[PDB]
RNA sequence: UCUCGAGCCCUAGACAGCCGGGAGGUGAGCUUAGAAGCAGCUACCCUCUAAGAAAAGCGUAACAGCUUACCGGCCGAGGUU
């Protein structure tokens, strides 16, 4: 239902395309707060019980695109 | 005497407290 | 086909067979009109969990679909190098 993760990130990230090489090329950043919201938009699309785990999933695509956290 | 088989039993005996053979094992304890 | 030896696995169930499960974020990102395990490039992370790859081999125009990994069950004694 709710749109995919990859896109949700590209919104608050402020960018469109990722980097040719993930983690090796940091495209954008994301405050944990921001990530706490994205994890709130996909409450159903995820199996995780706590919001913590929900973030681990979301925070699983970021670093693999150059989406660092602060 | 694999370690994981040993760890499993304990992990199980821990839930009971709060593979079929490992369950029977945990129960026998 | 006979005989002798070494290593490893095994009744906490080995090896094989058969049955059941092989799941979510997510059709990863990039490339591209499109590519969703499986053209190429890079990465290859985490949830649920007893398991389940950012996918090993076919398969597709691309999906679909079919199996491997991996877990569980039935079975029950040697098995494998």
């Amino acid at each position: 239902g709710v749109p995919p993760t990859a896109e949700l990130i590209k919104d608050e990230a402020g960018f469109e395309t990722g980097s040719g090489e993930p983690q090796e090329d940091f495209v954008a950043d994301l405050s944990v707060d921001q990530v706490k919201q994205i994890a709130e938009q996909k409450h159903p699309d995820l199996l995780s019980y706590d919001l913590t785990n929900a973030a681990k999933e979301v925070v699983g695509t970021c670093t693999s695109l150059g989406v660092t956290i602060e | 005497i694999p370690e994981w088989k040993q760890e499993e039993v304990d992990a199980i005996v821990e839930m009971i407290e709060s593979r079929n053979t490992l369950l029977e094992r945990a129960l026998d304890d």
